[PDB]
């Protein structure tokens, strides 16, 4: 009885894990689509080019 | 006088043995029913806890 009820708590932290995640990255998204810069862009692109 | 000594001794001994028989299945009774009530009041523990 007390194995099956930590499980359970233990189960609805990594459910709560799985919420957040896909929400954040979702918003995340938004950050870029409000946040994003050509100078930043072209950064990217420098960076990446150098190391390629 | 031997011979009907002979057959009393059989008697008594083969009396004894089956009132055992008897003695033996009313334990088996009570131990039935005491484990068959420790899982229905085990169960009923558990079931209330998890449901808390």
């Amino acid at each position: 009885a007390q194995a099956e009820i930590e499980a359970e708590r233990k189960r609805a932290r990594e459910e709560l894990r799985k919420q957040v995640a896909i929400l954040a990255v979702a918003g995340a998204e938004k950050i870029i689509e409000r946040s994003v810069d050509e100078a930043a862009n072209s950064d990217i692109v420098d960076k990446l080019v150098a190391e390629l | 006088d031997l011979d009907l000594a002979k057959a009393s001794a059989t008697d008594q001994l083969k009396k004894a043995k089956a009132e055992a028989q008897v003695i033996i299945e009313q334990a088996n009774k009570r131990r039935s029913q005491i484990l068959d009530e420790a899982k229905a009041e085990a169960e009923q523990e558990r079931t209330k806890i998890v449901a808390q």
